[PDB]
């Protein structure tokens, strides 16, 4: 590509978003366990949130 | 006697002399024009118009609307059954223990 | 907060692998894109703050400062690309890398959930600022300005760290989310007295406080335009943010402790406004106005009422934008007349009409004309300090008059009257300068429509 | 009628800046307001209803405007 | 004792200025023309009575007592001409007195709206830049040792040359731009 | 508003005001006639002439310029230079 310097910041932003989504799964020790939002699982659903 | 052999102080440069259509970004006219276009596109057409549109349509900031609507329910509860609008105690007096005095 | 740190760090391969003269265009474009993506931090809830991970979290207080910083970086690059046109390419890349690094440390300071991490970034902002001031300044006194700026701040911040470490040995943790639930009342004793002094004097120094403000007129008027912007609009708010975070642990000893600093700021606003009434330098006038406004923010934080906190954060954002605009105006005049004297270039309305309009608008927002957010913040601080005591309004009200006595004066001597006869290098206003002032002012005028996003974490 | 020349500073640059500012604002101002009007007229606003039994709404289903929901 | 050409005010100029100020204040005191004419003739008699006084110190003491008399009975708000300093219309049009060198910064697109005027301006600039060295050499060869004594400028004593330092006085903006 | 003044008009006005003076007989004065020698006036009469022209033309002549004006052509030239006539 003749404009390869213009895809450094957007790729970095996509990488940061992906790392945020990856880090959110490691902090799921209380997913569907809170006293305010606990709920029986709906059909065709295995987690409350990703 | 000539202390400190030094280049003379250069005169000021006028960007309008060599290019009367200079926007003030660069002395090269094409680079100056492209910098002007980039600044005016990503400074007004992207981060101001779309930014103000995003800020204007924020989805219920700090639930400031919701706390009204729930209150619109809650009064309609306690006015219907003769209850007072607000109690003087935030917590129930039956479930709180005081030290002896 | 990893989605904002990574593009900011990737800005350095952008500015080092760019072309011979395409560094400014690429850096401005990608920093404006980062500023556009910065608006995703407005996911605020009425009870819960936005917590990202074990290290980074964003309340409704840090979010306007983050947005202001990431908005200020492209404006900074636009402002500092005229006096560096004669610079070396390597030195230009070094300057851009310094600005990028400073912005990275600033956006990592505000989101720190740990007070030690916050303190580390809060001192890490010192090195690029000092390097910029001492290297890319114009006068000799910048070297002196490199000392008073430095050894003041550390003299406030080196005891404070010890106090912070003491909390690590007392409460078991320094996480702000934990400390909101494990806080304890502070009894009246000499130990808690000196711990309060250690935890506060760094933020009084970096705000600044009257008496300790001596570094600010020196580090504002020798610094270049980018340094003046970074001191005026962001780096004076680190003290306010640190105060708002650290006042939680220092209760209820603050009620009788805040008296001498409140009196110092309430007299220092009058003293600095009177100094502004007789200053011969534009840059020193803007610096002393910044001192007065930050003394007002100090009073607002110290009386610690919800209206005071709201007025404090609104005043912080509004003063940052207004001081940045005033410093860019002073930089444009300095670049056109090659001097800093107020009385030198007079009657510029007959030569620059649009710059006269920008000067009038900036002076209008300086004296807090309603319904701008300057008036919102100053008004709410006035209401809170009238609730605190019924006499302080006098010490407010007189100050207001003196504000309207210098800002318009700063207009008149620079805009009205007969033009000087021996100055004939007054060029017309460039498109870059007008773009800079419009980008400074239009968010400030637009924020009056929806001010609820800059009203603190207890709105 | 003996017209005399009026000396004034060059207003070409300020007029050029104002014209460019107006153009670059309106260039995305007009499509945004057109799309907002077309959304408000055709898609419209939501309606307030009670939550039915056995069903839980999505996290974006508590907001009125389509732009806020999106 | 502040004059552009001289270093002091002589006795005659002091008497004339006192007479002019006294007559102006007398005109301000009485509104009507006939009363002013009567009292101006009276003041002219009072000044003409002591005209031929050869005693110099007696003239000085008469000047001092006349100045004290004028200061005792002058109008609190004397009449000021509108263009005179302290008037209502004084320095009003200085906001429209644009200097000429701004025309050097005009764009070529708006410079084409007045072709002949800018041609004459170019001719004027050529004349100034070709006469500048001649007039500065005229100035440097006429000023005595130790700088000039007064602020009076010499005229053009040759044929074809212009008086020195003529540009900013000839090309000043008009009183009604 | 403010009709333009020409050199002929200024010379006519100054000759009118000088002709309406009883100390100057109208059959002898000319436009290049000196006040002190050609007409035999006085310094007080010169001050009266200067303030008469000041009241006639509606603008004030400073004293440093009034003391050097002694002939109607000089007054015409001074008023012409001040009012920027013949444009
Ligand atoms: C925040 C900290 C950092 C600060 C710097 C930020 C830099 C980046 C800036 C990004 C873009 C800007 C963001 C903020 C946007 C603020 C504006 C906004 O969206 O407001 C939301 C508000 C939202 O209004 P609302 O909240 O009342 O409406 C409810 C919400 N919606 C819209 C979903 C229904 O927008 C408005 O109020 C717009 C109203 C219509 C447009 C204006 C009409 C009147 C115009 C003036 C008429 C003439 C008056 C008299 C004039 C006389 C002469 C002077």
């Amino acid at each position: 590509r003749d404009h390869w310097i213009h895809v450094l910041v957007p790729v970095g932003f996509v990488f940061g978003y992906y790392l945020d989504r990856k880090n959110d799964e490691k902090l799921a020790a209380f997913r569907n366990k809170s006293l305010l939002y606990k709920r029986e699982l709906k059909p065709q659903e295995e987690v409350t949130w990703k | 006697t000539l202390r400190w052999q030094e280049d003379p102080e250069p005169e000021d440069e006028n960007l309008y002399e060599k290019n009367p259509d200079s926007h003030g970004y660069d002395k090269d006219p094409a680079v100056d024009v492209w910098n002007m276009r980039v600044v005016f596109f990503f400074g007004f057409s992207i981060v101001l118009v779309l930014g103000s549109t995003f800020v204007a349509y924020l989805p219920d900031y700090r639930m400031q609307e919701w706390a009204r609507r729930e209150a619109e329910r809650l009064v309609k509860y306690r006015e219907a059954h003769g209850l007072p609008l607000m109690e003087s105690n935030c917590f129930d007096p039956s479930k709180i223990q005081l030290p002896e005095d | 907060m990893l989605k904002y740190i990574i593009p900011t760090m990737m800005l350095m391969p952008l500015t080092w692998l760019s072309k011979n003269s395409m560094i400014w265009i690429n850096t401005t474009l990608h920093s404006l894109l980062i500023s556009l993506t910065s608006l995703l931090l407005l996911n605020q809830f009425g009870d819960n703050s936005l917590n990202f991970s074990l290290t980074f979290f964003s309340d409704s207080l840090s979010t306007p400062l983050l947005i202001l910083t990431m908005w200020l970086l492209p404006l900074m690059l636009m402002a500092s690309q005229h006096h560096l046109s004669k610079e070396n390419l390597a030195r230009k890349k070094l300057f851009i890398s310094m600005l990028i690094l400073l912005q990275l440390f600033l956006i990592m300071t505000f989101t720190a959930t740990e007070l030690i991490f916050f303190y580390i970034m809060f001192e890490a902002t010192l090195v690029p600022t000092l390097i910029i001031i001492t290297r890319w300044g114009n006068q000799t006194e910048r070297l002196n300005a490199g000392l008073y700026f430095l050894f003041y701040t550390l003299a406030g911040s080196l005891p404070l760290l010890v106090a912070l470490i003491y909390i690590q040995n007392t409460m078991g943790s320094l996480n702000f989310l934990i400390l909101q639930y494990w806080v304890q009342p502070m009894p009246n004793s000499w130990s808690n007295t000196f711990m309060w002094l250690a935890c506060m004097m760094a933020f009084m120094v970096k705000m600044p406080l009257y008496g300790l403000h001596l570094w600010l007129p020196k580090a504002h008027v020798e610094a270049p335009i980018a340094g003046s912007m970074v001191l005026a609009a962001i780096l004076l708010k680190l003290g306010g943010y640190g105060m708002m975070r650290i006042t939680l642990l220092l209760n209820p000893i603050t009620d009788f402790m805040a008296y001498p600093f409140i009196m110092l700021s309430l007299w220092g606003m009058i003293m600095t406004s009177s100094i502004c009434l007789r200053q011969t330098d534009l840059k020193s006038l803007i610096a002393y106005s910044s001192v007065s406004h930050m003394a007002l923010v100090i009073v607002a934080i110290l009386i610690q009422t919800p209206w005071s906190y709201m007025g404090a954060t609104a005043l912080m954002i509004a003063h940052g934008l207004t001081s940045s605009m005033l410093f860019c105006l002073a930089n444009s005049n300095y670049e056109r007349v090659h001097s800093r004297t107020m009385i030198l270039a007079r009657g510029l309305q007959t030569l620059l009409p649009l710059m006269a309009a920008w000067w009038l608008l900036a002076s209008l927002t300086n004296l807090a004309l309603p319904p701008s957010i300057n008036l919102i913040g100053e008004l709410f601080v006035v209401m809170s300090t009238f609730s605190w005591s019924n006499i302080t309004i006098i010490l407010m009200g007189l100050n207001m008059v003196i504000t309207a006595l210098y800002s318009l004066y700063m207009l008149i001597t620079t805009q009205r009257g007969k033009h000087t006869h021996h100055i004939n290098n007054i060029l017309p206003s460039f498109t870059r300068e007008n773009a800079l002032m419009s980008l400074h002012m239009l968010p400030l005028l637009l924020l009056s429509l929806n001010p609820k996003i800059i009203l603190g974490p207890l709105y | 009628g003996k017209r005399l020349f009026i000396i004034k500073p060059s207003g070409f640059y300020d007029k050029r800046f104002l014209k460019l500012l107006r153009f670059y604002i309106l260039l995305t101002g007009i499509p945004v307001v057109i799309g907002i009007t077309l959304i408000n007229v055709f898609i419209g606003e939501a309606e307030l209803a009670e939550i039915p039994e056995g069903y839980v709404p999505e996290h974006w289903e508590y907001f009125k405007h389509p732009i806020s929901r999106w | 004792a502040f004059l552009p050409s001289a270093a002091y005010l002589t006795h005659q100029q002091k008497v004339l200025q006192l007479y002019k100020r006294a007559l102006r204040h007398l005109e301000s005191r009485c509104v009507h023309r006939d009363k002013y004419r009567y009292f101006a003739c009276l003041l002219r008699a009072r000044f003409d009575e002591h005209k031929n006084e050869k005693d110099m110190v007696k003239a000085t003491q008469l000047l001092r007592e006349a100045e004290k008399e004028f200061w005792h009975g002058q109008h609190p708000q004397p009449y000021i001409f509108p263009e005179s300093p302290g008037g209502t219309s004084y320095e009003r049009y200085e906001c429209y007195k644009v200097p000429e060198w701004c025309l050097d910064d005009w764009h070529p697109s708006e410079k084409a709206m007045y072709p002949d005027y800018f041609a004459k301006r170019e001719q004027w600039k050529k004349l100034r830049r070709e006469s500048w060295e001649r007039e500065v050499k005229q100035l440097q060869e006429e000023t005595p040792v130790g700088g000039p004594r007064t602020e009076a400028l010499p005229p053009a004593r040759k044929q074809g040359d212009l008086p020195p330092l003529w540009w900013h006085i000839v090309t000043r903006p008009r009183e009604r731009p | 508003d403010a009709p333009p003044l020409t050199l002929e008009g200024i010379k006519d006005r100054v000759l009118y005001v000088l002709k309406l003076y009883d100390k100057i007989d109208p059959e002898k004065l000319s436009v290049n006639s000196h006040f002190m020698k050609d007409l035999g006036l006085d310094s007080l009469d010169q001050v009266e002439i200067i303030m008469a022209m000041e009241d006639e033309f509606g603008f004030e002549i400073p004293d440093i310029d009034a003391e050097k004006l002694m002939c109607p052509q000089e007054i015409v030239d001074y008023i012409a230079d001040k009012k920027d006539v013949y444009e």
